[PDB]
């Protein structure tokens, strides 16, 4: 849209051995005001794909409705063919780019997580159409606050397990709550593996305020 | 649907357009109109067919329409069609005046309506206009003029012509009596009554059965005017004496 | 403008102020901001008067046809979806939030927020320019399992607190309780409004 | 909008509508064109010449431009449309190429428009045939002929309309280099060729010539009468 | 009455079959493909001595390396000719290279069945084209000859004869053509066949001939050149 | 020629063109729909015209929505486009109101679309008849049938095809109101095998799909094991 | 709202007698951050053509997919693979089609021509293009070009043998100039992807660059 | 007589003559065979020649890297449909960055060709098709018809005297899945040769082959390239 | 960019520099600023490179199409009029193209100046681009209609050389053509620095 109304903040994404983990808080902000504190910004696309979205919530809901129908439409056919994580990432990229080219973008920065054929997928798609994939992702304020922590751990241990990736993701959420003024301490953690897409939450991070006495 | 199409605008095996030819049959049954061009003016004289005693008179005339300041026309054939065409000529003349700030020359007006008539004959699948017109006008290029057009979209300038019922007869009678260059409006009007007395099969002509507009110049201004019944009566009287 | 809707076991309680303003001038001090979209579905208008009225009328018409086609009372979610679609489609042109509250035989009493095309169901919702001043109050006063009587009191209090602080709010308090039985209106005049610290 | 196909193929690959349009050209008044050394002459029959008709309004020899003029045969109303189209095209060409169009170029345009009407939906073919004469920039005289189908050729001397064949037979056996030697002779040829069909020789023929560089000229009744006396 | 897109009981489009019948009434065109190049020869079929032989164009240049010989309803061909001309120039503008003969033929062949009278838009054809084409040119594969009819079917040919004498000319083609045939022989053989299937006495004025060889551009034979090969 | 266009009524007030389209559905394989206590079961006598065709080709059972199934008879091409139309409707409804379209509404909408091709000469009536089945906890089991004219009716048991007059009597003798999807799958299979002609129209395959409590409201092809049993109980009991 | 973004990156092409090199860094940036360190800017078009694209990554993705589709369309209608020169001419028109809402991409085509010689075509965002012997595009193009002029074109040097550029020397030059550009340009770094195009096909190579 | 001119005119027997007349066009076309094993999908067609000096007409076209077709009937319509197929495949690769599943592409064709069979003034496509492809569900052999119907088959044959090839196809289809590339191509050739006249035989002039498999893009073999497959036929 | 053209007794001289720039950065020293439309027709380019290259190539296409249709080579005046009308359809959309159309048709040598605004003028001599003012000075001071071919080449070489010396956006190589009755011929491609040093000697 031209002017985003209710928006969601950072979205985290980490690839692990046999799956992808994605986290996002459940806050819908209206400017600096935490208006909707119990909204889910993570959506399960299909059995192997999940999506987390930052930015304008209304646009995210519209994409969710359009993506949900696509998954349903293809499932009606029942021909053994189903959209893969990469295919969803590609479609999203084209959708955002088309809207950006008409000077009427969908104000969202999305993270795509998935697992197909024993291979994890983690893709980024912004409102301008800029798309790419990496071992870990972080939109909005997460790029400066969470991404550096993720890259530090991936630089020393390229392949980590589900537990390690989960613990790392929780560490980033805590830091985001501390330094991000548009964040909330109520997040969801979505995990995609061979079993499917699992969305847990609402979770909270154990915060320490020992520095106040210092 | 091809099944119900009548195929109005296609040629026949002899290179004829039947709708146009049948539109022309309509006209040869309409009330007689005749045009005569004189030195000092031009006139139209039309049989009236609206004759029933209970008809009200409310209107300028039955079959004579004013087109702009400098021209008039009379029509023969399908009345409601003639209403479409006469409204269109008024629009065409006003378009010209708007663009050039001058009255449309008489032959340019005729030609532009006839383009509309030829298009109905060639494309679009509609029946043609079942109308022939006579047009009288004065312009600065040719002065007093008289035209005839027909449903084919064909037209031609005349010294004197007739359309409608018994036109063929009127024409042979005008070929006998019309004097090139020697005609005055008085003479023209006389001849009109003579020709109209013979093309109408009611013996006594009657000034109720005819309509006569004249078109003259007075002080650099065109004057179009339907003769009143007295004048026509007198005109008839004057023929009886001959 | 301050609007509010609260859910309760068996229905909903919708309420608002009655002030229509044009800058600093009150153009209407007794305006009803609660509009019925259907027999058991209501909406609270906020933002631009013309826009809110245009959308509410549009939704009522659409829902009316929908109701007759399906030969069944429309769902509250359907009404909210009809409003959400209009609000989202014309988000750059319209400037009004149509709060949705009602009751159906499937999901009971539901309250939906459709501001800016975004749709979310909540236990209670507050909107309009005067809603900012009562955010803290509703967060500290709202308790789950509130009865209809308690919901009306909660609503009345909250709106009264907003009306006194907000210059764009004021006048009387329009109240509506929707349940299976039917719709019951109520108007709280200036002299019968809850009094708080006004010093 | 009318989208019915009027011109369609027949079992033996014949376009009936186009042939019916050619039938209309056969009933048209005879028109003769002769390409001379330094002159171009056109001559059309006047058929039924009434004494109450304004001669100047029903001329079958019009000018498309300063160097291009044309005579037609068949449906007069159809001819008017084609002539106007050509005139508009001549001014368009003069405005985009800054030069007077060549005779063949405008002939090509008219022929193309005629063909377009034999393969389009909702329309019938033009029921006319045209003789196009004129001079190109270099000075060479031209004479073309288009028909309803859209085909066109360059000629030395052609005849269209009722009696085209008769006039063609006489033109072949009368067209030589010693027949178009001088302007007068060339005009006599056209008049003599027009006398083979047009009844009551004399004022039943409409003649017009186009000498190099100058604008189209129209011979008057007495000017044509004098020519007839010499023949 | 049936529509233009009506299928017959034998699985054929009536209109297309009637359009193929129209090609048999056309003049005879011959195309021969050799290693030296491609030669095209078509009879002008002059119907009158007054008609200018240079105004009859049966062979046209599509581009520098592509020539075209048409047969049948010549006026219909013009539209396809312009399309081919535009296609090659469009290809040059976009890809900075020449279009292949096959490609040009393919593009022209795609318009063949583009006709109807119900779902079409303001500008669609109401019937198929009644003309057969012969595309001869030289690309990266060397000299090439292609033949396209009114059904949209185009195919490469070593030697092809279209027109009224198509049957008789094709027989003489297969009985006198070999893979090692030279251009000079092809030009002569085609002329020998054209003269045998022509009702008029073949000469240097009633026929056209063009060749396209590697290096050389599309070249039309002049009267002098024609005469040399006629001996 | 009173029977040449759908926009032309005959002297006795009949639209022959629509009736001719119903003749096309009459000379086709038979499909059945049964509304049980907690679901709907669809069965089609798929005629295998060739041995070259792959097992499962030319399916006459479609999924027009998550909770809706469609069984057709007549021109497969016409039926296929109607299935796409039905799918469009369901999808459009969810985007407009936010929930699964009620079967009755879906049937009414598609029927109106079908009815639209029976008033003009510009188009021809659809040459197919189909059935719509679905199941939800708030609606229960619903079964509808639409023909070429556009008439839509709700049924308990329905048959379409060349042997619908014989299959109806076989469906008649059954207590489907108290039956269940699990038990109706054997009866549907049995009934299909009964009406199927041996000599004429040889070589057929059995297509089975259901939607109800057993499948948790989702329309899907009946499981191989259950279909096996049903077909085994159909041949053994015939 | 701005529909563009500067995503950094440098592309270089060098033409030799029987080879063509197209190289680029793999950093994808936005603002002062790094999106990813593994985003190469060179795409394979055919067996003897490579394109390097830098600029707005959104347009780089879209333009490469449009060019890939046009190659297939051309092959389907002409029964042959587009030549390097035809690809260059077509790209020009594609870029000019968006002349009033232009692709923010700096393209550099590298490949072999019809005679089997190295070819390099450079482009500006709206389509103006020409054939060059060597060209640098993108973020650090003004740091690399002058060095190429002096080392490859032998500009400003006296009494120097103008020996033809071997593949070996060309490869060492590419690695050197990209290492120098990684020191000065903040947008260039991470890794260098080099594609060598010869008649045997296209082989890739990857050299690490500074990560900071 | 009054029922076999328009596609929107249902006859009294419940048939549409125009669609039946359009199917006759596929039967007049040159025969072509399509069969598949477990990892491959091949197409074999007999190329027809107008005359001895003419080139054999193309019968096997390219659609995408995993899809190929064989045509029969009106070539202009075949090229029309081919273009549509090419665009759809291109669109799928542009949007989803993956090959369009053969089955889904076939459904698009069915829908596209169904439209013209219901609208006044329009006509059915007069071309029959044989589609070979390879996606995630293995190799496929589809057969499109002029009446918008399509069948998924193990092997199929269309064109003049294709029934004889079909008869041969049905008799040897039991050992197609386990057949190898060379072996599978022979069966097709043998079946394709069954529709030919006693005198005439399959050579490297009137035979075109198109194969697409697990690890092989759809390629077409013409003349000299079909020598290997031809060498061995009894 | 500096381009010039003048008609003398022995035809038409066309000369251009070869510098392209982007801001202060010299993007190329070897750009071609003369399109060869046909054997006797040339077009110079100055302004926006993408606009010039695209519209002049589009004119070339139309010229080629004109030839095929009318069976003759388009005149210089008609070719310039084509370009003039083409760019007049986008007037005000910030196109940037100043070109000269030089050739030799049936009316002898022809030189037209056409720009993006829709200006179209016939003349004896013209100069366009950012270094045009400097070229005019030299050209006008040394122009004579009876100049010999060698003298005409020198004047052209001098005008461009001096413009590159003073104008920052001009330089590289001077490309010169000579339009004659039987077509144009490419005269030379001299590096402007080599020239300038010899002129200062």
């Amino acid at each position: 849209t031209q002017n985003p109304m209710v928006t969601g903040t950072s979205v985290l994404g980490v690839k692990f051995e046999g799956g992808v983990v994605i986290a996002a808080d459940m806050l819908g902000s209206y400017g600096s005001l935490a208006r909707f504190r119990n909204i889910s910004r993570i959506m399960r696309v299909n059995d192997s794909t999940m999506l987390g979205a930052s930015g304008d919530y209304a646009d995210f809901q519209y994409l969710k409705q359009v993506l949900g129908q696509m998954v349903i439409d293809e499932e009606l056919l029942g021909d053994g063919h189903s959209y893969s994580p990469r295919a969803i990432h590609s479609w999203l990229t084209r959708a955002m780019y088309s809207r950006r080219s008409k000077m009427n973008p969908l104000w969202n920065t999305m993270v795509i997580g998935g697992y197909a054929d024993g291979e994890s997928f983690l893709g980024y798609v912004d409102m301008l159409g800029v798309a790419y994939e990496a071992p870990s992702l972080a939109t909005g304020y997460g790029a400066y606050l969470a991404q550096p922590l993720l890259r530090e751990v991936l630089e020393k241990q390229p392949v980590l397990s589900q537990t390690e990736a989960r613990e790392l993701v929780e560490r980033c959420m805590r830091v985001l709550y501390y330094r991000d003024a548009r964040s909330y301490n109520r997040f969801q953690i979505a995990t995609v593996t061979e079993k499917g897409v699992e969305i847990e939450g609402p979770l909270s991070a154990e915060t320490n305020w020992e520095i106040a006495h210092m | 649907s091809r099944r119900y199409d009548s195929r109005t605008t296609i040629f026949s095996p002899e290179g004829r357009l039947y709708q146009v030819e049948y539109a022309m049959e309509a006209i040869g049954h309409a009330g007689t109109c005749l045009g005569i061009l004189a030195n000092d003016g031009v006139l139209l004289a039309a049989e009236r067919r609206n004759i029933h005693k209970l008809l009200d008179e409310v209107f300028f005339s039955e079959k004579i329409y004013k087109l702009n300041e400098d021209m008039a026309c009379s029509v023969a054939g399908i009345t409601s069609d003639a209403n479409v065409l006469t409204n269109e000529l008024r629009l065409i003349a006003q378009r010209y005046l708007l663009q050039y700030q001058e009255p449309i020359p008489c032959e340019q007006l005729v030609t532009a309506l006839c383009d509309i008539k030829q298009a109905y004959t060639q494309f679009g699948g509609k029946r043609p206009f079942g109308v022939s017109l006579l047009y009288i006008g004065w312009d600065k290029h040719y002065g007093f003029q008289l035209y005839q057009s027909d449903p084919s979209g064909n037209y031609g300038g005349w010294k004197a012509t007739c359309i409608g019922n018994n036109s063929a007869a009127a024409v042979s009678m005008l070929k006998q009596d019309y004097k090139e260059g020697e005609m005055t409006l008085k003479s023209a009007l006389a001849l009109a009554i003579k020709v109209l007395n013979k093309t109408m099969d009611v013996s006594k002509l009657s000034a109720e059965k005819v309509e006569i507009a004249t078109l003259t110049r007075e002080n650099g201004k065109t004057v179009i005017r339907v003769l009143k019944q007295k004048e026509v009566e007198q005109l008839i009287k004057n023929h009886e004496e001959e | 403008t301050t609007i509010m809707a609260v859910e309760f076991d068996g229905g909903v309680v919708v309420g608002s102020d009655s002030r229509v303003s044009a800058g600093e001038a009150v153009v209407n001090r007794a305006f009803n901001k609660l509009s019925p979209l259907h027999q058991h579905i209501y909406c609270a208008l906020s933002g631009s008067a013309a826009d809110a009225q245009a959308m509410a009328d549009m939704a009522a018409y659409q829902l009316e046809l929908h109701g007759l086609e399906l030969e069944e009372p429309p769902l509250v979610l359907a009404a909210a979806n009809v409003v959400r679609n209009i609000s989202y489609k014309y988000r750059e042109d319209l400037s009004a939030h149509l709060m949705i509250a009602g009751w159906d035989r499937r999901d009971g009493g539901q309250v939906y927020g459709t501001m800016g095309g975004m749709l979310t169901r909540q236990p209670f919702a507050i909107g309009g320019s005067g809603s900012t001043y009562i955010y803290g109050y509703v967060d500290a006063a709202y308790k789950p399992g509130m009865s209809p009587e308690e919901c009306r009191s909660f609503t009345t209090n909250a709106i009264a607190l907003a009306m006194n602080r907000d210059g764009s709010s004021g006048g009387v308090i329009h109240l509506v309780t929707i349940t299976a039985a039917g719709v019951d209106y109520q108007v709280i005049l200036g002299n019968e409004l809850p009094k708080f610290y006004d010093e | 909008s009318y989208d019915r196909a009027i011109t369609v193929f027949s079992p033996d690959g014949h376009l009936f509508q186009v042939e019916y349009a050619q039938e209309a050209v056969k009933k048209g008044s005879t028109a003769v064109g002769v390409r001379g050394k330094d002159i171009v002459v056109l001559g059309v029959e006047k058929k039924s010449v009434a004494k109450l008709q304004d001669e100047r309004t029903v001329r079958k020899i019009c000018a498309l431009d300063d160097n291009v003029c044309m005579a037609f045969a068949g449906l007069t109303a159809d001819a008017r449309i084609v002539i106007n189209r050509a005139r508009v095209e001549c001014q368009s060409h003069r405005l985009t190429v800054e030069d007077p169009v060549t005779v063949e170029y405008i002939t090509r345009y008219i022929a193309s428009l005629k063909q377009r009407y034999t393969q389009s939906n909702g329309r019938r073919p033009f029921g006319i045939s045209a003789l196009i004469v004129g001079f190109d920039f270099d000075g060479t005289p031209r004479l073309y002929q288009t028909d309803p189908s859209g085909t066109y050729h360059a000629w030395k001397a052609n005849a269209i309309g009722r009696g085209a064949k008769s006039v063609r037979e006489f033109l072949e056996k009368n067209y030589t280099d010693e027949a178009i030697e001088t302007d007068d002779l060339t005009i006599k040829l056209v008049i003599k060729a027009l006398l083979e069909v047009v009844q009551s020789g004399g004022k039943n023929i409409e003649l017009a010539v186009m000498r190099r560089d100058q604008p189209l000229k129209i011979l008057n009744p007495e000017e044509i009468e004098k020519y007839v006396a010499e023949i | 009455d049936r529509g233009v897109n009506t299928f017959s009981p034998e699985g054929r489009l009536f209109q297309v079959e009637y359009a193929i019948e129209a090609i048999k009434l056309g003049s005879t065109a011959i195309g021969i493909q050799t290693s030296e190049g491609v030669c095209l020869a078509v009879e002008k079929r002059i119907t009158s001595p007054l008609m200018e032989p240079s105004s009859i164009e049966k062979i046209v240049e599509i581009d520098a390396h592509i020539g075209c010989a048409m047969s049948g309803l010549i006026a219909d061909a013009k539209t396809l000719i312009d399309k081919a001309r535009v296609e090659t120039q469009n290809h040059w503008f976009t890809y900075n290279e020449t279009m292949t003969v096959e490609s040009v033929t393919q593009a022209v062949s795609n318009l063949a069945l583009q006709f109807g009278e119900e779902d079409a838009d303001p500008g669609a054809m109401s019937r198929p084209f009644g003309v057969a084409l012969l595309f001869g040119g030289v690309d990266e594969k060397g000299p090439q000859l292609f033949h396209m009819d009114p059904s949209g079917t185009f195919v490469q040919c070593d030697a092809r004869a279209i027109g009224s004498a198509s049957e008789g000319a094709q027989s003489s083609l297969q009985e006198v053509y070999h893979k090692s045939m030279t251009l000079k022989e092809a030009i002569k053989s085609s002329l020998i066949i054209l003269k045998q299937v022509m009702e008029e006495k073949l000469n240097a004025t009633n026929i056209e001939l063009a060749t396209v060889q590697p290096g050389q551009n599309f070249h039309m034979f002049t009267k002098e050149e024609l005469e040399e090969v006629i001996k | 020629g009173y029977d040449l266009s759908a926009s032309t009524f005959s002297p006795d007030g009949r639209v022959f063109q629509v009736e001719y389209a119903m003749k096309a559905v009459e000379n086709s394989s038979t499909a059945i729909g049964i509304r049980c206590k907690d679901g709907v079961v669809f069965g089609v006598e798929k005629l295998v015209l060739s041995k070259l065709y792959e097992e499962g080709s030319n399916k006459r059972l479609f999924n027009v929505d998550r909770h809706v199934g469609m069984a057709v008879a007549g021109l497969l091409a016409d039926a296929r486009s109607l299935a796409d139309i039905a799918r469009e409707e369901a999808s459009n409804f969810r985007s407009n109101f936010g929930y699964n379209i009620p079967l009755k509404h879906l049937a009414d909408r598609v029927a109106m679309y079908v009815h639209a091709y029976t008033l003009y000469s510009a188009v021809r009536p659809f040459g197919c008849s189909f059935m719509l089945g679905s199941y939800s906890v708030n609606d229960g089991a619903q079964l509808y049938m639409i023909d070429p004219s556009g008439v839509s009716y709700g049924y308990w048991g329905c048959a379409i095809g060349k042997a619908r007059q014989a299959a109806k009597t076989e469906i008649e003798k059954l207590q489907m109101k108290e039956m269940t999807c699990r038990d109706i799958v054997k009866e549907v299979a049995k009934i299909i095998y009964i009406v199927h002609d041996e000599v004429k129209d040889k070589a057929f395959e059995l297509e089975l799909s259901w939607v109800g409590e057993i499948t948790k409201g989702r329309h899907e092809i009946v499981p191989k094991d259950i279909r096996e049993e049903a077909e085994k109980y159909a041949k053994e009991s015939l | 709202f701005s529909p563009y973004a500067f995503n950094g990156g440098t592309v270089l092409a060098i033409a030799g007698e029987d080879f063509s090199i197209v190289a680029s860094d793999t950093r994808l940036s936005e603002g002062f951050s790094i999106h990813t360190r593994d985003s190469p800017k060179c795409y394979k078009l055919t067996d003897k053509t490579v394109i390097g694209c830098s600029g707005f990554h959104g347009d780089c993705l879209t333009l490469t997919k449009i060019i890939e589709a046009r190659l297939k369309m051309y092959k389907h209608s002409n029964n042959k693979t587009m030549t390097t020169g035809a690809i260059a001419a077509m790209l020009s028109t594609i870029l000019y089609s968006r002349r009033f809402f232009p692709y923010y991409v700096y393209n550099i085509i590298g490949g072999l021509d019809e005679e089997g010689k190295g070819a390099v075509y450079s482009f500006d965002p709206v389509g103006s293009y020409q054939r060059d012997s060597f060209k640098a595009g993108g973020s650090a193009s003004a740091m690399l070009q002058p060095l190429l002029d002096n080392q490859v074109g032998f500009k400003n040097m006296q009494n120097v043998e103008h020996v033809p550029l071997s593949l070996d020397r060309a490869m060492r030059l590419v690695k050197d100039v990209f290492i120098s550009a990684a020191e000065r340009d903040v947008y260039t770094g991470d890794a260098l992807r080099i594609c060598i195009v010869t008649k045997e096909g296209i082989r890739e190579e990857t050299v690490p660059l500074r990560k900071d | 007589n009054q029922y076999d001119n328009d596609v929107t005119v249902w006859s009294p027997q419940g048939r549409i003559h125009q669609i039946e007349y359009a199917m006759e066009a596929v039967k007049q076309g040159s025969a072509t065979v399509g069969l598949k094993s477990k990892t491959h999908a091949v197409l074999v067609a007999l190329k027809r020649a107008q005359s001895e000096l003419a080139a054999h007409q193309k019968k096997i076209l390219h659609v995408d890297n995993h899809i190929g077709i064989s045509i029969a009937g009106l070539t202009a319509d075949a090229r029309l449909l081919c273009n549509f197929m090419r665009q759809e495949c291109l669109d799928s690769r542009f949007v989803f960055d993956r090959p369009l599943p053969v089955s889904r592409l076939v459904s698009l064709i069915g829908s596209k060709t169904q439209i013209p069979t219901q609208r006044y003034g329009r006509r059915p496509y007069g071309v029959g098709l044989l589609i070979a492809g390879y996606d995630d569900m293995g190799p496929h052999i589809f057969q499109t018809c002029p009446s918008a119907n399509y069948f998924d088959c193990r092997a199929m044959s269309i064109g003049a005297r294709s029934q004889s090839a079909r008869t041969y196809l049905e008799r040897h289809m039991s050992g197609f899945m386990e057949c190898n590339l060379n072996e599978l191509v022979k069966h097709g050739l043998r079946a394709l040769r069954e529709t030919l006249p006693a005198e005439q035989d399959l050579t490297t002039k009137n035979v075109s082959i198109g194969i697409v498999g697990k690890d092989l893009e759809f390629t077409i073999y013409d003349d000299d390239d079909v020598s290997p497959f031809l060498e061995g036929l009894e | 960019t500096t381009t010039l053209a003048f008609k003398f007794q022995h035809g038409v001289i066309v000369a251009v520099d070869s510098r392209a720039t982007a801001g202060n950065y010299i993007s190329s020293s070897r750009v071609n600023k003369v399109i060869e439309i046909n054997p006797s027709l040339l077009g110079t380019m100055s302004g926006c490179a993408a606009d010039c290259q695209y519209w002049e190539r589009l004119l070339a296409k139309e010229c080629r199409l004109y030839y095929l249709r009318n069976g003759e080579r388009i005149s210089v005046s008609a070719a310039s009029k084509l370009l003039s009308n083409m760019v007049y359809q986008y007037r005000g959309m910030d196109l940037s193209m100043g070109s000269m159309i030089c050739g030799w048709d049936k009316k002898g040598p022809g030189l037209y100046y056409v720009d993006q605004n829709g200006t179209r003028l016939s003349g004896n001599m013209f100069s366009t681009g950012s270094g045009s003012t400097y070229a005019y000075g030299v050209m006008d001071s040394g122009y004579q209609p009876s100049l010999s071919p060698e003298e005409a080449y020198e004047l052209g070489r001098r005008a461009i050389t001096y413009a590159t010396h003073r104008d920052s956006y001009s330089g590289g190589i001077i490309n010169m053509y000579h339009m004659k009755e039987d077509g144009w011929v490419k005269v030379e491609s001299t590096d402007v620095n080599e020239l300038l040093h010899q002129y200062q000697e």
